[PDB]
């Protein structure tokens, strides 16, 4: 008997082109499919209606692209996705998020005086970061939350760039002001940025407060050693005097240490200052030293020139107190394994400030022979062999740094649960792939391993793989298997559409053990090297053996994509000496994309339904095989 | 960058006079120092006269102190050196040079020099 | 002499914090997919590093934020004018022009000048320049202090030029600061008026005239900003909660049986889906369960057509007689089922077409032949005293659920509806059963009329004004109150509804069971219509437009229930009375607040330290002792603090005194400052480990005059703790000047500078009679007086010279009579220069710009354009020395009084 299957994302988006792949397993002849999208709990409205035919030339594999229109309290909304294969109806209720895309707000400066003008741009992109023409509501509100200016622009034919401005009045409140923006069609998703309003003048120099290590080891008798660096904005060393004071921060309570106040000279642009271990312990009321582990330290430096004409305050905060210079995270490792098949650990090792650590050896405890090394992304791969058994897999990974003692090593333990198969048939699917920094232009060899009974392996003649990028279906295809080919390799072309990461979920289906329809799936999360999809570089267009002079003409060179609109700003770097927060960077844009990802787990699931849902996909079949209902917009919280 | 061309030279008598015109490639504005230098046969290159960027300050060598007058036109990109009451010890190749403004009476702060022109003051 | 600033310095003035806010399109043909655009920019005057940030947007590539590109702009010699953000009007401050020398091994000799501004009071006047020559060692800087007093508010400008000796290098910086008046920012509430156009105002509109800002503490000639805050006030009404869907899980029934038993199983599944779709409780019930119950509804409609008779009627069997009730009940269920599943509409309209041809007498009565085999489904119509009237009401309600669907199919349907409504009104006032008044209370409220007495009988038969109850089984009363709720929601009445729904929820009837067909169907059709139409809010829709005479347009805001513009602020810098017109429904609040500069005490200076600075000439040319005493104003001793000492021009501290001060226990002078040369050291910082709060901590050191200067600018001393530069305290010191302040004359927060010349310095012998007449006949010379000095009131700020007007030689804009007195003011530096003696006579003239007070108390200022000449007495003219002057002065009087000034 034929089984008709449909796959959509777990969460659908408004005004976004979502893809729905239609399959007709074990069927002959043409299969006409009519895909309709209705509302919920009603069925009166027809939001989309596309038609297609699954021909046997394409092995009954086709897709239908629809778009939920944005006609629209505090609760979730759903739609009825329904595909009628001939006369058989296969339907699934799917959760819908009220997001039209992203908005990114750039201000020319991070800080402003009363009387000055806030120049600001708003970039209107969709979920693929491509520019769109939508109506955008923009607000500027004071620290009291009162919106002092409200706009309503149309970014149509504007190449997704809305330039705006506002004059700050002289009689005005100081503090943190906000610019808040949202799409008209999705007013529940608000994007915000801050700018400070303050009375200031630009300084003539900057102060860098740099500790010798980016943490403090609690058993370091030398204490926290900090170098104070002051130099002029035009790149000349500062002679002056520095006032440095330390403090400890437990969560959001800051406790200053007044015994740590040191007045050091700044000679040749540099000065050094130590918070001693005794002053730290005496200031935090002499506890056991292990109680300070997990708290952080802050350093505040005030540098005054010897002329007294200018001074600068600078602060370095978030210096954590650790018993080990590394943290091990299993947030990139699957939490489910297949018994009898190798399990690929993705050990992520960070420095205590959260930055990825390079060339840190890790090893599974109790294995000894297995030992890998972290790459530039902080990730090390550890393939270990698992018994064909339904036991849980407890894995403890420790660092093996040569210079560090065993007390100063990092450790972390995770547990992996066995993939539950249908009817205890012991039919699994393994996707294996090497974990190094993948870049566009490279080919990825994806290995499709089949562990199953040999009395039914001749029935499996194709795998159906799906590629999830930025919460959408990017590519869905078929990997043909011949009888006896327990392993087939899919060469996947990694283009710039795979930035910043993607998921590859595949499945096969058959009628096997007791005549029961069995679906077996697997997924893997593949990280690619973060960059721009295109490119943008600003450099000097002249020789510049000369240092430029005030008023001098200068040639500026801009290299980028053809037909791209470049928007510029030139800021005095003394502004950033006063405030350097809320600056638009490309890394912050990829933070917004990965937080909006509808996939929640870097690997497989507890069963075949868990594989699709954790990757952000639904599955529904006419044979009753389907995924569990997802009704929460966010991921589950560990 | 910028290069210079010297004109106005030639043969003159002992007691006469002549002025030398210096033509500039680019805009001579915002160039602080504009100097004239000469090199007699058998002697070294010596300082003659500098003029300010705006023309309000000059400096002259003691040998030609009351006899030469340096002027410039920043709109025409031109430097001039009016040579009056000539002497036979003034026979030299006269060089026009672009400077930075620092130490304008020495050649060490002039990075753009010209071809030069021959000014022969014969005793006959 | 040579003024080196003859370089024609055009000072640097473009110092933006941000620029290059440009938009460029990469239209150039790509080379390997990369387009390169060359862009010529002109760098600004700032000596800093610019950070240039580009963001691109591409149709095929998306958004890309470039890495920042830095450009450092520098010179070997430049001024850095360290200006504060703001300066208080008439408050004396010390700015710093820092001059940088980044030559490698060349020591610069620079002539630096502070340019005169009439908006400031400095040593630079209109006839005197503030030039000085300083020495800067290589790879070092030197701070040049300048003492100024701003005299007018607003954006005022400070320009400093410099040019180096023996090199053709010059520089100038022209920055600006804000001059803020002496008051403190303060806000006051102008008006709080509540907008309600259907309660205040007339004809639907509400006009509210706003008075202008009623400030009386405002500093004169200062800006005020009035902020208008239109904000809608949302209101909410209480609604009763829906029934929890966990109590309704037993209503999903697989329908089976014959023509009556199938409708028994079909009833709780159609009514549960209908109630759960309206309340949207499928998320808390199970979204997957919706499709399974939907197939049971299709299974109910499929198996009910097997017992539909070919006469478009309904019976329990195909051989059973048709019913009036059961046909009307299939119409009642199938009509409510159309909203979720439809197949055939002629089955619904065919049953309505049979319901009028066969079971409608022209009386309007529906009569039952009773082939209803199940008396369970009948509900309250079974065991009813007025069973005739209650059934006419039941079938009439069935016709209206299918009236909007079968309007074209059954054209005779409004005829039977009017006939059924005519029968109900006649015997409505004769019913005695609460069930019959309830079901015919909904049957006459549906698209029809109940009279005033009929509505009164419908409301007064509700016992305890909340429920409809009669002797009988309670499923008849629960069904009756469900009919009475649908009546009160059809009449759009909502004052009787909340006690009715509260009783239905307190019954805790969740449907289902034996004989529950009417009771399950009606209690969840009525509670679904209550959730369909419910007053959650009071419909906020205000159209508030503001007509301001400050502009030529009227700004309106439609304050809907929509949350897009719940509040909208309208700033208006003009302080004028405006009109607020507000019409529509709902309530709103209006807030009008005006910020302004309130004149309070000007005590913001020295709020954290006491500072006493004395300069004494205690005994290489001059040598004075500079003494600084300071004391913190806290409960405890202050921490590490800074003494920013500035030298008066021409002075430098004693090096052996500073080395003894640096050796102190609680003091630190850095090795950098001790190794400095004796000259070019006009600033100094003494660091203090603590300053006492109990006593004044005092230090003192000698200062020597290494360079004689004609005008000495006052030095300054500044104290602050390290963690707060804003809480500072500055005192000035200068010998022969009061508390180190420059000479100014102030009255009611308006000062003018007094650093000009004392008077016109022309000698009494170099002036002739024609020179006196030519000067005094100028139009600028307003008054010409012969005066007599009565009293000399000496003071420390200025000397007051009370003059009796002996003769009005030329009367000016001040109507003064002979014998009256006017006060002539001159600063104390001119006391030895004027040499004025009491009871002596003087010839005086001056400008009208030297007037001072108001017209009743008008004072005169002896400025640089005031002529003061000694007038000898009549007996004094007998000397030969005074003969020339007395011949001139007596002729000067007769030429001006008798003949005036031609032209
Ligand atoms: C959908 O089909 C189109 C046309 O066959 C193809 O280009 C595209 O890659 C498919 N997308 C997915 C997600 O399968
Ligand atoms: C009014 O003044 C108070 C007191 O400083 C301040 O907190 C508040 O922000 C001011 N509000 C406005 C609107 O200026």
């Amino acid at each position: 008997s034929p089984m008709y299957s449909i796959i959509t994302p777990n969460i659908l988006r408004l005004e976004s082109e979502e893809t729905m792949v239609l399959e007709a397993h074990d069927a002959q002849g043409d299969v006409p499919v009519t895909v309709t999208v209705h509302d919920f709990p009603g069925k009166k409205l027809v939001l989309s209606s596309e038609k297609t035919v699954l021909t046997p030339a394409t092995n009954h594999m086709g897709n239908v692209t629809f778009t939920i229109p944005a006609n629209r309290k505090g609760r979730n909304k759903f739609v009825t996705v329904q595909a009628t294969f001939g006369t058989q109806v296969v339907e699934k209720v799917v959760l819908v998020s009220l997001q039209s895309g992203y908005l990114f707000i750039q201000t020319d400066k991070t800080i402003y005086t009363p009387g000055s003008t806030v120049l600001y741009r708003i970039f209107t992109v969709n979920h693929k970061l491509l520019p769109v023409g939508r109506t955008v509501m923009v607000n500027i509100e004071n620290p009291e939350g009162i919106p002092v200016k409200q706009d309503s622009l149309s970014s149509q034919n504007q190449l997704g760039v809305l330039p705006l401005s506002w004059d700050i009045p002289e009689l005005v409140n100081m503090g943190q002001w906000k610019i808040r923006a949202y799409y008209e069609n999705s007013p529940q998703q608000v994007f915000s940025t801050e700018f400070e309003v303050k009375e200031y003048v630009l300084p003539s120099f900057e102060v860098i407060v740099e500790p010798t290590e980016k943490f403090y080891y609690i058993y370091n008798e030398k204490g926290l050693e900090v170098t104070i660096t002051a130099r002029f904005l035009y790149g000349k060393k500062v002679e002056g005097t520095a006032f440095v004071i330390f403090g400890i921060q437990d969560g959001e309570q800051r406790i200053s240490l007044p015994e740590s106040l040191k007045r050091i000279p700044i000679e040749d642009g540099s000065g050094e200052v130590v918070l001693s271990r005794k002053v730290l312990l005496d200031g935090v009321q002499n506890p056991r030293a292990e109680d300070l582990v997990g708290k952080s330290l802050y350093v505040s430096a005030t540098v005054i020139l010897h002329s007294g004409s200018d001074m600068v305050q600078a602060e370095r905060s978030g210096i954590p107190i650790v018993t080990s210079p590394y943290q091990i995270h299993f947030t990139k490792t699957p939490k489910y394994f297949k018994p009898g098949m190798p399990f690929d650990l993705m050990v992520f090792v960070t420095n205590p400030d959260g930055s990825p650590a390079y060339r840190v050896p890790v090893a599974v405890q109790g294995e000894d022979t297995v030992q890998s090394l972290t790459q530039g992304d902080g990730v090390a791969k550890l393939s270990i062999n698992t018994h064909p058994s339904q036991k849980p897999l407890s894995i403890t990974v420790r660092t093996k740094k040569q210079e560090l003692s065993e007390a100063e090593q990092a450790t972390r333990t995770m547990q992996a649960l066995p993939y539950s198969t249908v009817g205890n048939s012991n039919n699994y699917l393994h996707l294996s792939v090497l974990r190094t920094e993948l870049r566009p232009g490279e080919t990825l060899n994806v290995n499709f391993l089949l562990r199953m009974d040999r009395a039914h392996e001749a029935k499996i003649r194709y795998y159906t793989y799906l590629i999830m990028n930025k919460g959408r279906l990017l590519k869905a295809g078929r990997q043909v298997r011949e009888p006896g080919q327990d392993l087939v390799v899919l060469p996947l072309s990694i283009t710039t559409d795979f930035i910043p990461s993607f998921r590859l979920v595949a499945y096969y289906t058959l009628i096997g053990a007791s005549g029961q329809r069995e679906v077996v799936a697997d997924s893997v999360w593949v990280d690619v090297k973060d960059s721009c999809v295109g490119s943008l570089v600003v450099k000097s267009g002249q020789s510049e053996d000369r240092q430029p002079v005030p008023g001098q003409q200068m040639t500026l060179k801009i290299e980028g994509d053809h037909g791209a609109r470049v928007v510029l700003v030139a800021v005095d770097k003394g502004v950033f000496v006063l405030n350097k927060k809320n600056k638009l960077t490309q890394s912050k844009i990829w933070d917004v994309v990965e937080k909006a990802d509808i996939g929640c787990t870097p690997g497989s699931g507890k069963d075949y339904a868990g594989v699709f849902s954790d990757a952000g996909l639904t599955f529904t079949s006419s044979s009753g095989q389907q995924t569990a209902q997802r009704a929460e917009l966010q991921c589950p919280q560990p | 960058q910028v290069q210079l061309v010297e004109t106005g030279g030639g043969l003159v008598q002992a007691g006469g006079s002549l002025r030398l015109s210096c033509a500039a490639s680019g805009s001579i504005f915002s160039i602080n120092a504009m100097g004239w230098f000469r090199q007699a046969p058998g002697k070294e290159r010596e300082f003659v006269a500098t003029i300010n960027r705006s023309g309000g300050r000059t400096y002259y060598a003691d040998s030609v102190k009351g006899r030469f007058t340096i002027s410039r036109d920043n709109g025409k990109n031109m430097v001039y050196l009016q040579m009056h009451s000539l002497k036979p010890e003034d026979t030299a190749i006269y060089y026009c040079a672009a400077g930075t403004g620092w130490s304008p009476q020495t050649d060490n702060e002039y990075n753009y020099w010209g071809q030069g022109t021959q000014v022969t003051v014969s005793s006959h | 002499e040579d003024i080196i600033a003859e370089e024609n310095i055009v000072s640097r003035s473009e110092f933006p914090e941000s620029w290059l806010w440009n938009v460029e399109d990469l239209k150039e043909p790509p080379k390997n997919g990369i387009s390169t655009k060359l862009m010529n920019i002109f760098l600004k005057d700032s000596i800093t590093t610019w950070e240039i940030l580009a963001v691109s947007m591409s149709d095929k590539k998306g958004i890309c934020v470039a890495d920042p590109f830095e450009v450092t702009v520098m010179q070997d010699f430049f001024i850095d004018l360290r200006l504060p953000y703001s300066v208080v009007r008439n408050e004396q401050v010390e700015i710093r022009a820092v001059l940088y020398n980044y030559r490698q091994n060349q020591e610069l000799k620079v002539r630096v000048e502070l340019l005169h501004n009439p908006a400031f009071c400095s040593l630079a006047t209109t006839k005197r320049r503030h030039q000085q020559t300083v020495t800067i060692p290589p790879k070092s800087s030197l701070s040049v202090p300048y003492v100024i007093v701003p005299l007018k508010t607003g954006l005022q400008e400070v320009e400093v030029k410099a040019a180096v000796y023996h090199h053709f290098i010059s520089d100038g910086v022209r920055k600006s600061l804000k001059v803020v008046p002496e008051g403190i920012r303060m806000n006051k509430t102008v008006a709080v008026r509540t907008l309600d156009p259907e309660r205040l105002g007339r004809e639907g509109v509400q006009k509210e005239d706003i008075p202008p800002a009623d400030l009386s503490d405002q500093v004169p000639d200062t800006e005020s900003e009035t902020r208008i805050l239109l904000q809608g006030t949302p209101v909410a009404q209480m609604t009763e909660d829906a029934v929890d869907a966990e109590r309704l899980k037993h209503l999903i029934v697989t329908p089976s049986g014959c023509g009556e038993e199938n409708m028994i199983g079909m009833t709780p599944t159609v009514i549960a889906v209908h109630y759960l779709d309206e309340t949207e409780q499928w998320e808390k019930f199970g979204l997957e369960k919706r499709q399974g119950a939907l197939e049971l509804i299709k299974k109910g409609y499929t198996q009910q057509l097997a017992f539909r008779q070919p006469s478009s009627a309904f019976a329990a069997f195909v051989k059973r007689a048709p019913s009036t009730w059961l046909t009307a009940y299939v119409v009642k269920v199938f009509s409510l089922a159309v909203n979720l599943i439809a197949i055939d509409s002629q089955v619904l309209c065919g049953a309505v077409k049979w319901l009028i041809l066969e079971k409608q007498k022209p009386d309007g009565v529906f009569q039952e032949d009773a082939p209803v085999i199940h008396q369970e489904m009948i509900g309250g119509l079974r065991n009813n005293n007025e069973k005739d009237m209650a059934l006419t009401a039941f079938v009439l309600i069935s016709l209206q659920e299918a009236k909007d669907i079968c309007e074209e199919q059954v054209n005779s349907l409004p005829g039977s509806i009017t006939k059924a409504g005519d029968f109900l009104e006649a015997n409505y006032m004769n019913l005695q059963r609460s069930y019959t008044v309830a079901i015919a209370g909904y049957a006459l409220a549906q698209m029809g009329r109940l009279k005033g007495p009929l509505l009164n009988k419908f409301l007064t038969t509700a016992k305890d004004k909340n429920r409809w109850e009669d002797p009988g089984k309670q499923l008849y009363n629960v069904e009756a109150t469900s009919y009475a709720l649908l009546a009160l929601l059809q009449l759009k009445d909502f004052d009787f509804v909340p006690p009715v729904v509260r009783w239905l929820n307190e019954q805790r009837y969740y449907g289902g069971g034996y004989g529950s067909t009417q009771a399950t169907f009606m209690v969840f059709q009525a509670l679904a219509q209550y959730q369909k139409d419910a007053p959650d809010h009071q419909e906020l829709n205000l159209d508030v437009s503001l007509q301001l005479p400050s502009r030529s347009s009227k700004i309106t805001h439609r304050i809907h229930w929509e949350s897009a513009s719940l509040l909208r602020s309208e700033e208006t810098k003009e302080n004028e009375g405006f009109t607020v017109t507000a019409e529509g429904k709902g309530q709103g609040t209006l807030s009008v607040v005006t910020m302004y500069h309130a004149k309070a005490k000007d005590q913001l200076t020295c709020n954290k330290f006491d500072l006493k600075v004395t300069i004494k000439p205690a005994p290489a040319k001059n040598t004075m002792i500079l003494e600084i005493c300071t004391r913190y104003r806290g409960d405890q001793d202050a921490t590490m603090s800074i003494l920013d000492i500035s030298m008066m021009t021409g002075f430098a501290p004693d090096t052996d005194d500073l080395k003894q001060l640096a050796n102190g226990v609680d003091r630190y002078i850095s090795k950098y400052e001790l190794d400095k040369a004796f000259s070019d050291r006009n600033t100094l910082i003494i660091y203090l480990d603590k300053v006492s709060h109990s006593e004044d901590d005092c230090l003192a050191f000698k200062v020597h005059q290494y360079f004689n200067v004609e005008l000495i600018q006052p030095g300054a001393v500044k104290v602050y703790a390290y963690y707060n530069l804003e809480e500072s305290c500055t005192r000035f010191y200068h010998p022969e000047k009061e508390d180190g302040k420059l000479n100014k004359l102030c009255r009611d927060e308006l000062c003018r500078c007094a650093e000009e010349n004392c008077f016109i310095q022309k000698s009494d012998d170099k002036v002739t009679l024609e020179e006196r007449l030519d000067k005094a006949c100028e139009p600028g010379v307003d008054y010409v007086y012969k005066t007599r000095l009565v009293k000399v009131q000496l003071s420390n700020d200025f000397d007051e010279y009370i003059m009796a007007i002996e003769q009005t030689i030329k009367s000016g804009s001040d109507e003064v009579q002979v014998g009256q007195q006017r006060t002539f003011i001159s600063p104390i530096k001119c006391r030895e220069a004027l040499k004025l003696e009491e009871k002596k006579h003087y010839l005086m003239w001056g400008l009208s710009s030297d007037f001072w007070g108001e017209k009743p108390n008008l004072s005169y200022i002896i400025g640089k354009d005031t002529w003061v000449e000694h007038w000898p007495e009549e007996d004094e003219c007998q000397d030969e020395e005074n003969q020339k002057q007395c011949q001139d002065l007596g002729a000067f009087t007769e030429s001006m009084v008798v003949f005036g000034c031609p032209n």
